[PDB]
RNA sequence: UCAUCUAGACAGCCGGACGGUGGCCAUGGAAGUCGGAAUCCGCUAAGGAGUGUGUAACAACUCACCGGCCGAAUGAACUAG
């Protein structure tokens, strides 16, 4: 156990992201398009897979 | 679509003085002074009444009028950073191995050293950019405060200290150990 | 459509100003719809309560400015969340009812306009 | 001191609520059935007031229940659990009586409005021999006085 | 080329069963009379059952601009063929005359949609008599009160291949 | 002290601005800008120097400091 | 091509987001939110017989709607260079 607030603060940077389906890039959670050129700024995004 | 005139404003408080020759900005306030080269962005400045300065671009494209609001935000950040200052509070996060952070001096350069992050024998040293003061805060457990005038220098030093504690070859959703910035604000917040 | 609904609002307001000499400006903060509904029921017989967008109201008063010129004085007071109470009863009885009803952890009467005269009250 | 409200089909969980009040489930059921007697056949809101010794049961007026009762209904066992769709006559007087029975309880806006709301409550009931319920309510001003 | 506007009036050839046909008239932007009459017969073959062998042209007249020194705003309705289909567009141009407005229209369509003269159909062009009926921002920008703007970065082209001082782009 | 900027004004184009025709049939006379067509061209008139009232591209004239 | 718009639009904060009614069937329960149908009134400035989270069912939170600040264009779907 870390602490509940400290787990929230660490998960803000480590777990509450989104993943581009084409190029696996770690993206902002409210993003609409990937920031990478190689996937062509696609809008195929998924949430980052949580535990539990 | 070639917007022929777009224009932003910056408010100058009573304590500061701003000097703009060609595109070099100098802001002088109570906490000190800051400077900025802006010869890459191609705008024009105009003082109105010694507490208002308009910045304008004529016949600009979409990217150019985006850069206008960007440079307004940069010079306004400089003004509020020399008036109120900038303070970033970061917290230490560990599961088992406590992170031991001190300040050392190789050749008088004010290094921040990080020991025992996930129990390793490696010592992580991050340098300190000039103008940034670091205090290990009392009365809150495991909290470090970086203060200064330049938001760029303070936030970059905080980001370097955050990025130096990354976990390799482990599931980072479970191994949440590190040093993360929890608060961003001013030194004289709620002035 | 939107303009039609709006036009009706302008008309009703004009009628209300003419109908009742006494006007109460009431500021509502954190007052629930249920709290408001109860107040309306208590005062249904002697008072009319009107709620509207301020931008909409100011234009209406300016539009109706030539008639009822004294109502112009009310315009500075209109700023901020406001409600209009039009009542036959002259003053205190209405005021007492509004403040007392539904105080929970709160209606307040910011200003009173009666007969071309404004009272801070 | 404590009031508990439940919707109960008449003639009859209750125990879970009763345990907090330390009241026998059977006793409560008998009292409720006693009240719902009027129309155990239909669900109805029962108010139980607890005196810390015993609970008193009353049936609170509900628009749907009053409307359903007004539509004449052959008693239904409910073992069948049929759709039991409700078809009703205009019953204009009964609805006006229902509006009066509500007596603007819970602040219905107007006596006529209370009736209009009562008409809307008959989503379930046909509420007219030949018309949609409350379709003609706007059209006809008749019975406004009766509701008051 | 540099366009001119003509009225072209024509009709069918008169027969004994029907003398005096109905004398249709059209306004054509074209470089000259030959192209104007060709475009006239093109649009009449698109509209009515007639062709050049079966009809005749009774008049062609150049219509020059009534006030060539008044600055107008024109709304232009256009059909064009793209590479996949046919589309309608409405573009509005602030300019001093109709022929110059359609010249800048042809340049604008060729620049922004790669549409050629053979693909563009001019449905109509009309002066917008009132402001606030202007619907495009790029022309509504120039209708503001006391419009003034600078011209930064003056480049002066030189006649000599060598210049003896560093040039200035002040204007 | 007081805030100091370098103003950097130059030769706005508006109505009443006097221009010098650089090249063309006039080629060296003065005109006055009557109205602004768009970003690149204006309607000018030079009635004392004999310049006819015309629309002209802004690259064919030079703006003078006179207004 | 649809919509909104100085009678205040879209973002961002803040407040309300209610009664008839736990609408009718059906379930051991399902009260806006397991489903089947209907989907109507009142008070309104405004609030769906409900957009989600949500509980055994509740309760609770949030919505789309209306309001104060902001004062001027913006949202959705589609087409092609
Ligand atoms: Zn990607």
């Amino acid at each position: 156990i870390i602490e509940p607030s400290l787990k929230a603060l660490a998960s803000k940077y480590n777990c509450d992201k989104s993943v581009c389906r084409k190029c696996y890039a770690r993206l902002p959670p409210r993003a609409t398009n990937c920031r990478k050129r190689k996937c062509g700024h696609t809008n195929q995004l998924r949430p980052k897979k949580k535990l539990k | 679509m070639k917007y022929i005139q777009t224009e932003q404003q910056i408010e100058v408080p009573e304590g500061v003085t701003v000097s703009i020759k060609s595109r070099i900005v100098k802001v002088v306030g109570p906490r000190g002074t800051l400077t900025k080269n802006l010869k890459h962005i191609d705008v024009t400045f105009t003082k109105v009444n010694n507490q208002l300065i308009k910045v304008a671009v004529h016949n600009g494209g979409r990217k150019h009028v985006a850069a206008l609001r960007t440079v307004k935000s940069l010079v306004d950040n400089m003004i509020t950073g020399v008036t109120k200052g900038y303070k970033y509070k970061m917290r230490y996060v560990y599961a088992h191995f406590p992170i031991n952070v001190n300040i050392v001096e190789k050749d008088g350069a004010k290094f921040i050293e990080v020991r025992n992050f996930l129990g390793d024998k490696k010592i992580r040293n991050v340098p300190v950019r000039d103008g940034v003061t670091i205090e290990f805060s009392t009365n809150v457990k495991d909290e470090i405060v970086l203060s200064g005038n330049s938001v760029e220098d303070v936030s970059q030093n905080a980001a370097d200290l955050q990025q130096i504690c990354r976990v390799r070859n482990k599931d980072i959703r479970k191994f949440l150990d590190g040093i993360y910035v929890s608060h961003k604000g001013f030194i004289t917040e709620d002035l | 459509g939107i303009r039609e609904k709006k036009a009706e609002y302008f008309a009703k307001l004009r009628e209300y100003l003419e109908e009742y000499k006494s006007l109460f400006v009431v500021g509502v903060d954190n007052v629930s719809s249920q709290q408001m509904h109860e107040v309306r029921k208590e005062l249904r017989g002697r008072a009319v309560v009107l709620m509207g967008k301020n931008t909409m109201v100011r234009r209406a008063i300016r539009g109706f400015l030539s008639d009822l010129p004294d109502f112009e004085k009310l315009l500075p007071f209109v700023k901020g969340n406001v409600g209009f109470v039009f009542t036959n009863e002259p003053l205190t009885e209405i005021k007492n009812v509004i403040v007392s009803n539904r105080v929970a952890a709160g209606l307040t009467v910011v200003q009173v306009y009666d007969n071309g005269q404004v009272f801070p009250s | 001191v404590k009031y508990l409200y439940l919707r109960a089909v008449g003639g009859e969980l209750a125990p879970k609520i009763g345990p907090l009040g330390l009241s026998p489930k059977k006793v409560g059921e008998d009292i409720a059935k006693a009240t719902k007697e009027f129309k155990g056949i239909k669900v109805t809101v029962q108010l139980k007031i607890q005196n810390r010794q015993a609970a008193a049961s009353v049936v609170p007026s509900a628009s749907s229940l009053v409307i359903t009762a007004l539509k004449e209904p052959p008693r239904d066992r409910k073992k069948d659990k049929n759709v039991k769709h409700s078809g009703n006559i205009q019953l204009d007087e009964i609805i006006e009586i229902a509006r009066q029975m509500r007596d603007k309880s819970f602040g219905r806006t107007l006596a006529s409005v209370t009736k209009e709301i009562l008409g809307t409550a008959q989503s379930v009931g046909c509420r007219v021999d030949f018309k949609n319920p409350h379709d003609i309510i706007e059209g006809i001003n008749a019975g406004e006085i009766e509701i008051p | 080329a540099h366009f001119k506007e003509y009225q072209v009036i024509g009709r069918r050839l008169p027969t004994e069963s029907v003398p005096e046909p109905k004398l249709f008239r059209m306004r054509i932007f074209a470089s000259n009379e030959v192209i104007a009459k060709s475009r006239y017969w093109y649009f009449l073959q698109k509209l009515h059952k007639v062709k050049k062998a079966s009809g005749e042209i009774v008049s062609i007249n150049q219509i020059n601009e009534a006030h060539p020194t008044k600055v107008k705003n024109f709304g232009v309705w256009v059909r064009y063929d793209s590479r996949s289909g046919t589309h309608n567009m409405y573009k509005e141009i602030r300019d001093v005359s109709r022929v110059a407005a359609v010249e800048t229209l042809y340049q604008d369509m060729a620049a922004r949609h790669r549409a050629r003269f053979r693909s563009i159909h001019i449905l109509k062009v009309a002066e917008i008599e009132k402001t606030a009926d202007v619907k495009r921002q790029y022309v509504k920008q120039f209708l503001t009160k006391d419009l003034k703007f600078p011209l930064p970065h003056r480049v002066q082209k030189s006649t000599k291949t060598f210049s003896y001082k560093r040039p200035s782009t002040f204007y | 002290t007081d805030s100091i900027v370098k103003a950097s004004n130059w030769r706005l184009v508006e109505v009443g601005r006097v221009v010098l025709i650089k090249k063309g049939q006039s080629a060296g006379k003065l005109a006055a800008i009557v109205e602004i067509i768009d970003q690149k061209k204006v309607l000018i008139d030079g009635p004392k120097a004999g310049v006819p009232r015309q629309a002209i591209n802004l690259g064919q004239v030079v703006l003078t400091p006179l207004t």
